């Protein structure tokens, strides 16, 4: 089915044609128009008073990343290396070794968050929920350089914002 | 097969004739070229380039290779002479920025270990 | 008045003298432009191109890599503009 | 001293200069339409003083929003270079900062930095408005920390 | 004459704002920075860009009807005649000409912005 969207003709009888004659010369679709722009200026705006107020989001929503850890302290990375593999922008560079007491662990875990696309592939490969996005969107830098993300600067995301990745995470696992 | 088909030229001799043409036309650009860009060299330094830019492919015997090697070099005049290129595009043939790389054996030992 | 046969003599000898790799010494009214002044057909093809702001016409390629001695260009300008002396 | 009335100038100077921060459309990509996002009602980036504005010659900022290529890089570094001083550069999006998804690609350039100078790296692919958002006021506060007149006067 | 002292300060106001406007900033300028603007990229001069007949014509027909506006300013004052027939009647003539070198450029192509 199908239908016409310009496929009418104007009625040309005296009222009608005297109705286009008014229209022309007295401009009463403009006027509509103007009523139309009245009738927003009396309304609440939809802005909100950021940063006092900020934009609702979602516990599946993906921001900066962490690493996280058991509730022993221990780290969840075991340097599998899966997310590494999967990272549609190789953003995600490993290096892994024995620890002193034996655990397969990371030595070097880089995140080059300006070549990350924020996709959460690697949340989504990851075995263990050892990296997450977490919810933070708000860590511009003013260079270049402090977006280039270490194993140290990782690890103290996921210990700043634990609490709150945590809860996300409760909130949204049993979809996953 | 045996043989194969020309792009323009049938012969060796009608190849040349169209590198004498597109050379012709460039040599002549060139002067509009450094006045219109604006370019901080010479017409003869332009000239130069192009000519050797021209050497740099007088090795070529087979016709279909020559032929697409001025297919391209009109498509770089036509992009010159509409100033679709912009000054840095044209100065580009001039690699003023890259530093003079080693060329004898003793050099290029020194800085690594590229042949 | 059409210029006489001297008259395309002389341009074609100073704008030939002009050219860097031909030595003016070297330079004759027969010598021609590849084996004796060690040119090449780029060469010839930009000394043409000086027959060509001067002489005010175009010489065509179809015609214009017939001239290799001095003399020849002489006689091409010379044919071309209806010159007789 | 004479340098209370220096800097009270100084301030002065930064205040009217960070409440009229007019930047430049420069969207290149996909960051162009959260640009616009952060320009629609929701967050409204004219209740700040950053008007929508037009030709560099009255733009103060730079927005880098999307990708830049090897094709397009000269453009930016013109209007770069025809902005009026004091200007800044906002870089938007993993493309614009280091290349992004596309990094390693024979036509993109590995970051703006390479043409222009970046005073703000805003993260994300793309960022959401509200991050730009707190970019744009972390440049503002940039420049309210800027000692131009103090540092004249030590001179 | 309060008229002079007025036009006076309204000048001298808008010349001292200029002089603040343009000579109290903080200056820094090159080369690449004052170029033309066009849009990310350099103008061409080209030769003598505004033309077309269009743009002379307005100016023509609008030099013309300014012309009989002219001949129209003074019937304020025309309307105080005793002889009111006769004023009405040129008033009037007046305007009728007007309407038919308006109708006589409109029908012969004239107020047209053609291809
Ligand atoms: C409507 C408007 C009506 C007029 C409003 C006038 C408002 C006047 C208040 C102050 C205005 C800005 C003054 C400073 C200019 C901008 C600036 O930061 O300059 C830094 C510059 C910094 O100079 P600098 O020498 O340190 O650096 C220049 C060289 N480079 C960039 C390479 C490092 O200051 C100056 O050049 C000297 C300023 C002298 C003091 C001026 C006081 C105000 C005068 C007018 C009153
Ligand atoms: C403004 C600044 C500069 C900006 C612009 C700088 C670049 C300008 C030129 C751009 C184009 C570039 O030259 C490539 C082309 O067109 S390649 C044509 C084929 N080229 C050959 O070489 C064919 C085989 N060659 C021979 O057969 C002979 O060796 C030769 C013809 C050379 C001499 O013949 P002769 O009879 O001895
Ligand atoms: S979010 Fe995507 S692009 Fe970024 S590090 Fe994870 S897998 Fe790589
Ligand atoms: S973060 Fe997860 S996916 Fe990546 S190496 Fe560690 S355990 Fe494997
Ligand atoms: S950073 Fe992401 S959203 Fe922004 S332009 Fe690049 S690919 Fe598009």
């Amino acid at each position: 089915t199908y239908k016409f969207v310009n496929m009418r003709e104007p009625s040309m009888d005296m009222k009608s044609v005297t109705d286009r004659a008014a229209q022309t010369l007295l401009w009463t679709e403009l006027v509509r128009g103007l009523g139309m722009t009245l009738s927003y200026l009396f309304r609440e705006p939809a802005t909100i008073n950021y940063p006092f107020e900020k934009g609702p989001l979602s516990p599946r929503f993906r921001g900066e990343h962490a690493l996280r850890r058991y509730p022993s302290g221990e780290e969840r990375c075991i340097a599998c290396k899966l997310c590494e593999a999967v990272c549609p922008a190789q953003a995600i560079t490993i290096e892994a070794e024995p620890r002193a007491d034996g655990s397969r662990r990371t030595t070097r875990y880089d995140i080059d968050m300006t070549k990350c696309i924020y996709c959460g592939f690697c949340q989504e490969a990851c075995p263990v929920d050892a990296i997450v996005e977490g919810p933070n969107f708000e860590f511009s830098t003013e260079t270049h350089e402090e977006l280039l993300y270490n194993k140290e600067k990782l690890l103290n995301n996921g210990d700043k914002w634990e609490a709150e990745i945590a809860a996300n995470i409760q909130a949204d696992y049993l979809y996953r | 097969g045996t043989s194969v088909k020309p792009i323009f030229s049938r012969d060796m001799n009608e190849a040349k004739r169209r590198v004498r043409e597109l050379y012709r036309a460039w040599y002549r650009e060139v002067p509009n070229t450094v006045h219109l860009f604006q370019l901080d060299i010479s017409v003869k330094q332009g000239r130069d380039k192009v000519r050797e830019m021209f050497m740099k492919n007088a090795h070529v015997t087979d016709p279909r290779v020559v032929d697409l090697l001025v297919i391209k070099g009109k498509m770089e005049l036509e992009e010159t002479i509409n100033v679709w290129k912009q000054r840095t595009h044209i100065m580009r043939f001039f690699h003023e920025t890259e530093a003079p790389r080693p060329t004898d054996f003793l050099s290029k030992f020194y800085v690594g270990h590229d042949p | 008045p059409p210029l006489t046969l001297e008259a395309i003599k002389d341009r074609v000898l100073y704008v030939l003298k002009l050219y860097d790799k031909i030595d003016p010494e070297k330079l004759s009214v027969n010598s021609h432009f590849m084996k004796d002044l060690g040119l090449d057909s780029l060469d010839q093809v930009e000394i043409i191109m000086a027959m060509e702001d001067e002489f005010g016409f175009e010489i065509p390629d179809i015609d214009a890599e017939k001239l290799m001695c001095p003399q020849e260009i002489v006689d091409y300008i010379a044919d071309k503009k209806d010159v007789y002396e | 001293r004479g340098e209370y009335v220096v800097a009270k100038l100084d301030d002065l100077v930064n205040w009217a200069r960070r409440s009229s921060l007019w930047p430049m459309t420069f969207g290149l990509a996909c960051c162009a339409v959260e640009m616009m996002h952060m320009a629609a009602p929701r967050y409204d980036m004219d209740r700040f003083g950053v008007v929508f504005r037009a030709s560099p010659r009255q733009s103060d900022v730079m927005i880098v929003a999307g990708t830049l290529t090897n094709k397009m890089a000269p453009a930016l570094r013109k209007v770069y270079d025809q902005m009026p001083e004091p200007r800044y550069v906002v870089s938007m999006g993993s493309c614009a900062n280091g290349g992004g998804y596309y990094h390693y690609s024979y036509s993109v350039v590995r970051g703006c930095d390479r043409i222009v100078p970046v005073d703000i790296y805003v993260p994300g692919c793309p960022p959401t408005a509200e991050a730009l958002l707190y970019g744009i006021l972390q440049l503002q506060r940039k420049i309210k920390r800027e000692k131009r007149l103090r540092i004249w006067y030590r001179r | 004459m309060n008229i002079m002292l007025t036009l006076l300060t309204n000048v001298t106001l808008a010349s001292l704002l200029v002089l603040i406007a343009f000579w109290l900033p903080q200056l820094n300028a090159y080369s690449e920075k004052t170029s033309p603007y066009e849009c990310g990229f350099d103008p061409m001069g080209s030769a003598r860009l505004p033309f077309s007949m269009k743009f002379f014509l307005v100016a023509i027909t609008f030099l013309l009807f300014d012309l009989e506006i002219a001949l129209l300013l003074p019937l304020p004052w025309a309307s105080q005649t005793n002889n009111l027939k006769t004023m009405l009647t040129m008033a009037l003539f007046l305007l009728i000409l007007l309407a038919a070198s308006l109708a006589y450029e409109w029908t012969q192509k004239g107020l047209e912005w053609a291809e």
